[PDB]
């Protein structure tokens, strides 16, 4: 299931990627345990770190 | 390193083209006549540099081929080129590097694992002074010769040569050095370089380049090109322009950052809760994002729908700010399209939230001992509040279906609790200071303070003044301009005159010196002096010389006695 | 000749159909690959506007030169010598000029 | 319409060249004699109308 | 098969040559229309090619026959019409 | 001594007037406020 950012959020926080409009991202497992409203998603160079929820919207 | 003057070698043809009895002008990778070119006589690495011209000395036969490439090591595959007198090779292979690479023969080859592309040619051929001129565009890998037998070895000798092309090859990949092979069993070559000069060549009947002249190495040269002729006849000749270019793009803004203090919504004393957050009007004043990004105290300085940096070139009106206290462990909750319970019943974030949010400990000032039951917030409610809504009720919850009277039972559920922050509390459970700052699009917006580069005063020096821009020198002007202007325009739409509000001080505008070079010379058999001679500049920043009315002019002499 | 001059000026802040009359910011907030666009309607309304500055030019050239010569030949007659000719240098029979 | 106003100079041009002609024969052969030779008809002018 | 500059391709079509006729010519590489002749010009062992002024054409070296041609444009220009009056007569005579 | 700007939700009088500030019908819900 690909999503696609609608938008570009920035990130202070050392968890946490960057991402802008168009970026092709993989969606992970839906293990929400660390924090709520809190979604992990892969970059293109395969990092992984927490991105908000409502940054990705489902793609058709 | 021992440089060595190309007096007039280095001129190829550019196609295989005929022309006869007419000269043409060619633009292409070439080398400038009377340039230096590095001298080995020793076989170091050289770089290529996008063509480059090689001489071998007569009376030797130690260079025997040259390797092409990027890195000439395993990681990227590199050309290698050897010639044993019969026969070329021509590798592609993955060849590694060597310390000093020769030939006994075949010592250089180091591997040839992974062989990409293959081929084999023939070879191409007081003694005969070998010329290569080497070019890689367009992924062809040119190869041009001419042997000449000549005498003073020691040094290049004068006269023409026009290298031909041989060989054709398709290698397609990136070179950047290459590294000429000699045989052990020391040899003198020269290695140039090319570049895009312009060049004037001439054609005999035969077809044969038997002259050519450089468009940019003299001014005699110079009008050859233009006129399109090796002999200019006696008069004066336009042959281009000049212009000075700008140098330190000053800019001049208003008396600035004086305004918009955050400190009251920042670092004030008290803040409301987050069931009574407050939003306070933020417009029409300066506000400096700079110096929150080195505060070096938020934790959560988190930006939706907008990155730090572009924040400040642009920015938006509608900054209305919400300040509220947040536990630690919820501070998340905080965000566009993030749902819980404080982000249902207390504030919550509308999507596409064009903000940021900013948060920090405040372990001790936000906190007492016995617990800091001073802020509230609400546990239930009937409905999901709407994005930015502050419901100020004592309303309470209704459970089960038996309704509540205001006295509190089994299903009231009073929703209103207090925090309890003591300073004993772990890190997820400390309040954090969190305020958000919201930015949407009233005209005149209102931004950041500006960049107010230092100015100049006689250069030539581009600047961008609030809203108006240019390039021009800038001086002192004995114009009077009245307290509401901030330029001034000469004629038909021309600014000629800025006041930089900083200093308060009307300054002229001047378009920096221009016009048309000239050649002036007396005939080319006549003689071969020329002189140049620039057109209404002040003679001070052009480059003998002699000021005239119509500019002045390099290369002759003032002479107070008359002539026709 | 002053207007000639002057009238070009204002040829530079000419849309010429592009959305802004100056090159800066043309190239500024357009998309390069497309941004030519926008400078090629701009260039071919430059070029008309010289094109027509040269060619009226070289109309009062041409007429000037027929003035300079008329000059030169009333130089060469009623200048250099007397002009026999009748009322071809003042009305009147002709003595000399000046 | 450049076509038309560019064809129209070269044709006014050259009328006012004609005309100043014109007007050079009416000065000399008709509010005079024209001693120059075949200036205005062919022969010993006298006078024109 | 998959695309390193220079592909090679299959072999040429190489059709037999004719002249003194306006005919549309393509070489390697090269194309156009014109009358091919022979030529007293020499090209050197290198060109293909050869143009005279303002980048035109005159001479082309085939490369099957390494033999040089020249070639010039085949006639053209404007036909015009002598006639003595429509009245005074009507035949007319045809100018090239 | 000032001029003040309210863009605020003011309404209607019947002969509004100034013994001051008598033109004050409603200041609910400013939106834009300026002085100068
Ligand atoms: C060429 O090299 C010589 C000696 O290194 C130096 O004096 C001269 O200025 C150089 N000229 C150029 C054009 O590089
Ligand atoms: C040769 O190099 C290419 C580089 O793309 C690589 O894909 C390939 O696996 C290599 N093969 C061998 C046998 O080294
Ligand atoms: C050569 O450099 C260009 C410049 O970006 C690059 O696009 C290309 O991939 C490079 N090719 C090789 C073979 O290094
Ligand atoms: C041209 O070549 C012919 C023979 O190949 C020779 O006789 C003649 O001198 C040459 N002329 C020039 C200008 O090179
Ligand atoms: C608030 O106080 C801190 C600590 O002195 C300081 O770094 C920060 O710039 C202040 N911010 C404002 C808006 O006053
Ligand atoms: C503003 O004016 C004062 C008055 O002299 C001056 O000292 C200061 O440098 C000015 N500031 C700017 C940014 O021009
Ligand atoms: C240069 O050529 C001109 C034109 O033929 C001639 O008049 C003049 O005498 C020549 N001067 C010399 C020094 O050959
Ligand atoms: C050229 O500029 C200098 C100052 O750099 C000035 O003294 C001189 O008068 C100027 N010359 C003319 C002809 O204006
Ligand atoms: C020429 O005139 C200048 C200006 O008056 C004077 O200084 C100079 O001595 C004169 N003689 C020469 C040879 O320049
Ligand atoms: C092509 O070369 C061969 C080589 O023997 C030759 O016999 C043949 O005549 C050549 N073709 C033409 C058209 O001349
Ligand atoms: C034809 O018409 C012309 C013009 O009117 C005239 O001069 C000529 O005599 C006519 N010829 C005949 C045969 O009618
Ligand atoms: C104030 O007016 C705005 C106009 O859009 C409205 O949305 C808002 O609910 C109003 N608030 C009050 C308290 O009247």
């Amino acid at each position: 299931e690909e999503y696609i950012a609608v938008g570009d959020f920035f990130s202070t926080d050392p968890a946490d990627l960057t991402f802008k409009k168009g970026e092709i991202l993989l969606v992970i497992e839906r293990g929400t345990s660390a924090g709520d409203g809190w979604w992990i998603a892969k970059d293109a160079k395969g990092n992984e770190g927490l991105v908000p929820r409502t940054y990705l919207e489902p793609y058709s | 390193p021992a440089y060595t003057n190309s007096f007039t070698r280095g001129v190829y043809y550019p196609d295989k083209v005929f022309r006869s009895s007419v000269l043409h002008s060619t633009q292409d990778l070439f080398l400038p006549f009377f340039s230096n070119v590095t001298w080995f006589h020793d076989n170091p690495v050289l770089p290529f540099n996008d063509g480059v011209y090689f001489a071998s000395t007569e009376k030797s036969n130690i260079i025997r081929g040259w390797i092409f490439g990027t890195t000439l090591d395993s990681k990227t595959q590199s050309l290698l080129i050897v010639n044993n007198a019969t026969n070329v090779v021509i590798k592609v292979c993955e060849f590694q590097f060597c310390n000093d690479p020769f030939l006994s023969e075949f010592r250089v080859y180091s591997s040839a694992n992974n062989c990409t592309f293959e081929y084999v040619s023939q070879p191409f051929l007081f003694k005969n002074l070998r010329e290569f001129v080497f070019k890689n565009i367009d992924g062809y890998f040119k190869i041009y010769s001419k042997h000449t037998p000549i005498n003073l070895v020691r040094d290049l000798p004068q006269g023409f040569s026009a290298l031909e092309p041989l060989v054709d090859l398709p290698i397609g990949i990136n070179i950047t050095r290459f590294q000429t092979l000699l045989a052990l069993h020391a040899a003198a070559y020269y290695v140039g370089y090319l570049q895009p000069r312009t060049f004037l060549l001439k054609y005999n009947e035969n077809g044969t380049i038997t002259d050519a002249v450089d468009c940019a190495l003299d001014p005699l040269s110079e009008t050859k090109c233009t006129l399109k002729s090796f002999t200019v006849e006696k008069g004066i000749y336009q042959t281009s322009n000049f212009r000075v270019q700008p140098t330190e793009s000053i800019v001049r803004f208003p008396n600035i950052t004086n305004l918009c203090p955050f400190g009251e919504v920042f670092n004030a004393t008290r803040f409301a809760s987050v069931y009574a957050w407050n939003r306070k009007r933020i417009s029409n004043c300066v506000a400096d994002y700079s110096v929150l990004y080195n505060s070096a105290s938020f934790s959560t300085f988190k930006c939706y729908g907008v990155s730090p940096t572009k924040l400040n070139d642009l920015c938006f009106t509608n900054v209305y700010a919400d300040s509220f206290v947040i536990r630690g462990d919820e501070v998340r909750q905080i965000a566009p399209g993030q749902t819980g319970k404080i982000a249902d019943y207390n504030y919550k974030l509308p999507d596409d939230f064009t903000g940021c949010v900013i948060a920090w400990n405040s372990n001790n000032l936000d906190s007492k001992v016995g617990g800091n039951y001073n802020y509230l917030y609400r546990l239930f409610r009937k409905s999901n509040l709407k994005p930015f809504e502050r419901d100020i009720s004592t309303e309470i919850y209704q459970a089960g279906s038996t309704p509540c009277n205001g006295v509190e039972g089994f299903n009231c559920y009073f929703p209103l609790q207090s925090y309890g922050f003591q300073p004993t509390n772990g890190v997820g459970y400390q309040p954090y200071r969190v305020v958000v700052l919201s930015f949407e699009l009233a005209p005149a917006t209102v931004c950041g303070p500006k960049k107010s580069t230092n100015l100049v005063k006689n250069k030539c020096v581009n600047f961008n003044f609030n809203g108006l821009t240019g390039t021009g020198v800038l001086t002192e002007s004995n114009k009077k301009f009245l307290p509401f202007q901030q330029f001034g325009r000469d004629i038909a739409d021309t600014t000629d005159a800025v006041r930089d509000p900083q200093t308060l001080e009307i300054l002229d505008i001047t378009p920096c010196s221009f016009g048309g070079v000239s050649v002036i010379t007396p005939g080319t058999n006549t003689s071969n002096q020329v002189a140049v001679l620039y057109q209404d500049v002040n003679c001070t920043e052009v480059p003998n010389v002699f000021q005239t009315r119509a500019g002045c002019l390099i290369g002759a002499e003032h002479v107070n006695n008359s002539y026709e | 000749n002053a207007q000639a001059l002057n009238t070009l000026v204002k040829q530079l802040s000419s849309n010429f159909g592009a959305i802004s009359s100056v090159l800066n910011d043309i190239l500024s907030r357009l998309d390069p690959p497309e941004a030519e666009v926008q400078i090629d309607r701009l260039i071919t309304g430059r070029l008309q506007s010289l094109q027509t500055y040269v060619t009226q030019q070289l109309i009062r050239a041409a007429e000037i030169r027929a003035s300079a010569n008329l000059a030169a030949t009333k130089m060469s007659e009623c200048v250099l010598g007397q002009s026999k000719r009748v009322d071809f240098c003042g009305k009147g029979y002709h003595l000399m000029s000046f």
